[PDB]
RNA sequence: ACUUAUAGAUGGAUCCGCGCUGCAUUAGCUAGUUGGUAAGGUAACGGCUUACCAAGGCAACGAUGCAUAGCCGACCUGAGAGG
RNA sequence: CUGACGGAGCAACGCCGCGUGAGUGAUGAAGGUCUAUCGUAAAACUCUGUUAUUAGGGAGAACAUAUGUCACAUCUUGACGUACCUAAUCAGAAAGCCACGGCUAACUACGUGCCAGCAGCCGCGGUAAUACGUAGGUGGCAAGCGUUAUCCGGAAUUAUUGGGCGUAAAGCGCGCGUAGGCGGUUUUUUAAGUCUGAUGUGAAAGCCCACGGCUCAACCGUGGAGGGUCAUUGGAAACUGGAAAACUUG
């Protein structure tokens, strides 16, 4: 339980393998950031925040689209305690030529892969969710 | 230039590709050692080496001496495939090779033996030059032209763009390096300079 | 594929050994120990002629050469071609490595090479087992 | 061009100020990239004071004025 | 028309109660120069019209390259077993790089402009699969945003 | 002790040179820190005398004087005789 | 055209730093290991020989031994890390 | 004084500057693998100076107490000091190519009856070597033929970018288990660092570039790319980081 989000990350794609949703998951202050900034793009049925203390409970409720097909086709974290890879906000890579998105913490608040390119802010840029 | 004898080369290359030829005073089908037999089939490497059969006889575009501007301007503009076919005939030995003053294929390179010496530059009795924007093979230093080169002032007119013969020099060099159209017909691009890089 | 113990403990490469280990070498007498050289060119001076019979894959007959290199060791050769140099005691230009189908021999002869010229029954080869001044 | 505030901790000591301070830093190798932390030992000195059993301090790079020792600085954290 | 280039010409026999029976294993590439190619299981003992024997039954299985303008919009190194290929966008005149009969599913697609290499395998029974999966993971310029849930111009 | 030096990479076809402040006990070739440029003493390549000797003409009161027959280049100038 | 109170300078450098490779068939650690304390002196602090005393200073992390022992604009070269 | 630096038999060692045949030619013969092939082979006519009979050969460039009063200078700088050598110019040949099928790119066969023997991984002669002995050449070539062996992208057979676990060539005798790689939730006291940066903006011949002198190639140069936290330490506490606790069901 040392990474409070770790498996939970790909549990999106390892829960919606056949587009399925029966998986309730635990919280963070970034499990108040992991599932809250891609609803910016209509990606979740509901994660509004975690409503408990002690980093509790949360319905994952992963929105699925109109072609029936994996909203999250595949997904990896490349940022875990035990894998610390820190880069700048300039050559943040091209996430499938920009087809994917990133949602991550920065060195000046909280941003996305829509901010690093136009704000020069960020630290351990995390993943490629698609 | 020649390096041997040629005119059996109807079925070796296509043809020298910028004249009339010496092809068919005979059966021009069988290329070699096939006289009572079928044709030659297709490949890519059989294709590739057919390409360079029609490169090393077409011009004196000898290997280990010509690909070089292809890789040289591989830092300059465009996928260098047709750049090459316009990088092997954008010389004053080509802006004056279609100029029609030769009767041997070697006489567009030998247009200047004692023909066209000083094209705004120093007397150079050679095949080739460095044919930059507006670069000719122009009038001779202490002469103008000879009776083996000026004997064909416009021996065939309509000689290509950037070979616009303002005559008694027998060459035209209008603008720049040449758009590779007015040169071999059945040739390709990814089978001229996309066969060489491997 | 985990990188902690990777600077704690490293990995290897493959495992290969180069070609002709008792070759590319010139044996000392002053300081008694060999030279790791990989020289382009070298000599061969003869001790016997040599021939073994049992040949399966070809199943014709042809001999080879037993030429000793420097200063007391077994060095063995073969003459790949249709030319028989019924000779010995020569001083030559070595060819390094083995041709197909002879184990343990890695030392050969260039055409000409200061000892003889070659099997003079060749005139079309113009580049095999002795062939100089050949009309092209 | 001034002189740094090198710091550290202490391990042991011998008769009449054979003093020392620990040295360490954040950095990595060029090959297989892990955040493994690393150290090397130094040579400061006092009358007898900066010494074992708790001397979290600073050190210097100056004229040593010393045998093969090198430092004159002690800028502390605390004691035990 | 399909440029009906022979893919691969393979021999097996079946050992029997007598003299074993040979055959010739083959197919044909069926290339619109738009991105798809299918296959016909012309299981037989004839070499030249196995090409035709695949032109017969090919159209059961052809799948689309969701073409971008002489290119592909996103980058791929997939494989459905072993044979893998790497694909990217590129400037529309690039030089063409390819391996086997995937000179008939890269040079015969709505791209032609790549840096495409076959990562690892490059055989008559892996190049296809390699490129097949490469092309099965694609998408047009207006549809990620819906299984996503926005408009696509909401990524940059 | 200071003397003039020059650079070397690949051309001539006209007597060329360079301006620098190397050591005295050494050859024509020398190391240059503050590259001032080069010099063309071929009386033909006028577009090559872009030498901006700013630390080479500051040896006037530091330690310098025309030597080794190089006063011809300093003959056209006159940033000396300040003492 | 001599000798001096004085100089800009020359190789350097008194020296600081990262420059500064391999052998685990070499850890219970060298008596100076820890560093303070000398008459001394090199344009140069000071275990640098000596000056006074206590080592566990080490400590299973390479103490130490230890084998080629120049480096650095060069060259073939990668897409790039550079190698 | 050079023996520092210079003047060179030049090794076809580097590769180039280009020169040793022309206007060529009706298919053209006396035909050399095959039995129409390289034959548009040939001849005998003409074209270039550029190799060769000579010649004058002065390419660079500025040297110097007394000359009169460190800016500096004349009555003071041709061994190679002859080059660019147009130069009329005859015809002053550019050795010879490999395997000789198909891949490494190649063309067929008499010799050859397993006697010699072909063979860059694949691979060939026992009575048609579309391999060999040899013979006219098409794919590359003309200062070039087969070989000599070194790391490069290729070798993705290092895995810094680009490493398997049951199975190639691979998983714990495990109760045990120091160092430490990793090492709960939330706020965190940190104000170091990353966000990145004001600055220092200290030179480069050339840099991520290009170009100009040069019979173009051997031999030189503008440096706008600041010289790579270098001469100042930062503001974002979202945190590996001087580190106060609380949560508990794990």
């Amino acid at each position: 339980m040392t990474d409070p989000i770790a498996d939970m990350l790909t549990r999106v794609r390892n829960a919606n393998m056949v587009r399925h949703e029966k998986l309730e998951l635990p919280a963070s202050n970034i499990k108040k950031e992991i599932a809250e900034i891609l609803k910016s793009e209509g990606f979740i049925k509901n994660v509004e925040y975690v409503e408990d203390d002690k980093q509790g409970v949360l319905r994952l409720f992963l929105k699925y689209g109109q072609n029936d097909e994996r909203v999250i086709t595949g997904l990896k974290r490349i940022s875990k305690p035990g894998l610390r890879v820190y880069a700048k906000a300039s050559e943040m890579p091209k996430v499938l030529n920009g087809l994917g998105i990133a949602l991550v913490s920065t060195s000046e608040g909280v941003i996305t892969d829509k901010e690093a390119r136009k704000r020069n802010v960020g630290g351990e840029i995390i993943a490629y969710v698609w | 230039r020649f390096r041997g004898s040629n005119w059996k080369k109807s079925r070796r290359l296509g043809i020298s590709l910028s004249g009339t030829g010496k092809e068919l005073e005979k059966r021009p089908y069988a290329p070699g050692q096939h006289g009572p037999n079928q044709r030659k089939k297709l490949s890519e490497y059989g294709l590739q080496l057919r390409e360079k059969q029609k490169l090393r006889y077409l011009y004196g575009m000898t290997e280990r001496q010509f690909r070089n501007t292809f890789d040289i301007a591989g830092k300059k503009f465009g996928v260098h495939g047709e750049n090459f076919m316009i990088l092997l005939a954008s010389r004053l030995d080509a802006v004056v090779y279609s100029l029609g003053l030769a009767r041997t294929r070697r006489q567009a390179r030998q247009l200047v033996n004692h023909g066209h010496i000083l094209v705004d530059g120093k007397r150079v009795d050679i095949p080739s030059y460095s044919v930059k924007p507006g670069q000719t093979i122009s009038v001779r230093e202490k002469s103008q032209k000879l009776n083996i080169i000026v004997e064909s002032v416009e021996i065939n007119n309509f000689v290509p763009e950037y070979l616009n013969f303002d005559a008694d020099s027998l060459t035209g060099t209008f603008v720049r390096l040449p758009e590779r159209s007015e040169l071999p017909a059945e040739i390709n691009e990814q089978l001229i300079v996309e066969y060489y890089s491997r | 594929p985990t990188i902690n113990q990777l600077v704690r403990k490293p990995r290897q490469s493959k495992i290969k050994k180069s070609d002709s280990p008792a070759l590319n070498k010139g044996f000392n007498s002053k300081k008694k120990k060999f030279t790791d050289l990989n020289s382009p060119q070298k000599r061969g001076v003869c001790t016997r002629v040599g021939t073994m019979t049992p040949k399966k894959p070809n199943s014709a007959l042809r001999k080879y050469a037993r030429v000793r290199l420097s200063n007391n060791i077994e060095i063995n050769a073969y003459i790949p071609g249709i030319g028989h140099n019924l000779q010995e005691h020569s001083v030559v230009l070595v060819r390094g490595g083995r041709v197909k189908d002879l184990p343990g021999v890695r030392y050969h002869i260039v055409r000409g090479a200061l000892d003889t010229s070659g099997v003079d029954g060749r005139r079309q080869g113009r580049s095999l087992y002795g062939t100089k001044k050949p009309k092209n | 061009n001034d002189r740094k505030v090198y710091v550290g901790k202490v391990v042991s000591d011998k008769m009449d100020k054979t003093i020392t301070v620990l040295v360490e830093t954040y950095k990595t190798h060029k090959l297989y990239g892990k955040r493994v932390k690393y150290s090397k030992k130094y040579k400061t000195h006092d009358e007898n004071n900066s010494a074992k059993l708790g001397d979290i301090v600073k050190i210097q790079e100056t004229r040593p004025l010393s045998a093969t020792k090198r430092f004159r600085l002690v800028e502390i954290v605390e004691e035990s | 028309e399909f440029e009906e280039r022979v893919v691969t010409i393979n021999r097996v026999a079946k050992v029997v109660k007598g003299g074993r029976r040979f055959r010739f294993t083959a197919l044909v590439v069926v290339g619109d120069k738009n991105g798809r190619v299918g296959f016909g299981t012309g299981k037989a003992q004839e070499v030249p019209e196995a090409i035709k024997k695949a032109v017969e039954a090919a159209k059961k299985d052809l799948v689309v390259v969701p073409r971008v303008e002489g290119t592909t919009p996103h980058t791929i190194t997939g494989r459905y077993g072993s044979g893998s290929v790497f694909m990217k966008p590129a400037a529309p005149g690039t030089g063409v790089i390819a391996g086997g009969p995937v000179r008939a599913v890269l040079e015969l697609a709505g791209i032609t402009d790549i840096l495409s290499k076959s990562l690892g395998s490059n055989t008559p029974i892996n190049m296809v699969r390699a490129t097949i999966d490469g092309l099965q993971n694609l998408k047009n310029a207006e549809d990620v945003a819906k299984l996503r849930g926005k408009t696509v111009e909401e990524l940059y | 002790a200071v003397k003039i030096r020059l650079t070397r990479l690949g051309s001539k076809r006209n007597p060329f040179y360079r301006i620098v402040v190397a050591d005295a006990r050494s050859p024509r070739d020398g190391r240059i820190i503050e590259q001032i440029g080069t010099y063309n003493p071929t009386s033909a390549n006028a577009p090559e005398i872009k030498v901006d000797e700013a630390l080479a003409l500051k040896w006037l009161n530091d330690g310098a004087k025309p030597t080794d027959t190089v006063h011809n280049i300093l003959s056209k100038e006159g940033i000396m005789k300040k003492f």
